[PDB]
């Protein structure tokens, strides 16, 4: 019974496609952070 | 009767598991939560159910 | 196994399209910004410079 790996496999993935968003949405993070100071 | 209908509909991308322990044997599918849907059809021909 | 495949496959599709969705939306921020402050820029420029050329006119008219 493989079944621990495969659901290991579910996890690593989750936390990779969670890591992308978090980054991504830090981005936007940085655009707010210029939209101030451009005006400024 | 519950494999042959597990691997027409799910392909081969599931885990089936049995062992006995007296009242049977226990079995379990295991698929993606996105393949639930053709999981379950396939028990439903087989005959046992959840 | 080919169970895990297309586990990697389906996340990796979402993965693509989380990362470009902040991006487009932090460039248009951006560019919002650019045009906000062009706007208001050219906007003191003009009142200004009328209240300029009129100024004078009524030190000429004295």
């Amino acid at each position: 019974g493989l079944i621990k790996s495969l659901a290991e496999k579910e996890k690593q993935l989750l936390e990779r496609l969670e890591a992308a968003k978090k980054e991504a949405e830090e981005r936007v993070k940085r655009a707010e952070a210029e939209a101030k100071a451009l005006l400024e | 009767l519950v494999e042959e209908a597990l691997r027409k509909a799910l392909e081969d991308r599931y885990l089936l598991a049995h062992e006995a322990y007296a009242g049977g044997v226990a079995a379990l599918v295991v698929v993606h939560r996105k393949e639930v849907d053709q999981a379950k059809a396939a028990l439903s021909r087989a005959g046992v159910a959840e | 196994s080919k169970l895990e495949a297309i586990l990697s496959q389906e996340v990796e599709a979402e993965i693509q399209a989380l990362l470009q969705e902040a991006e487009a939306k932090a460039e248009a921020v951006k560019r919002e910004a650019e045009e906000k402050a062009k706007a208001l820029l050219q906007a003191r420029e003009r009142a200004l410079e009328a209240q300029y050329r009129a100024a004078l006119r009524r030190a000429e008219s004295a």
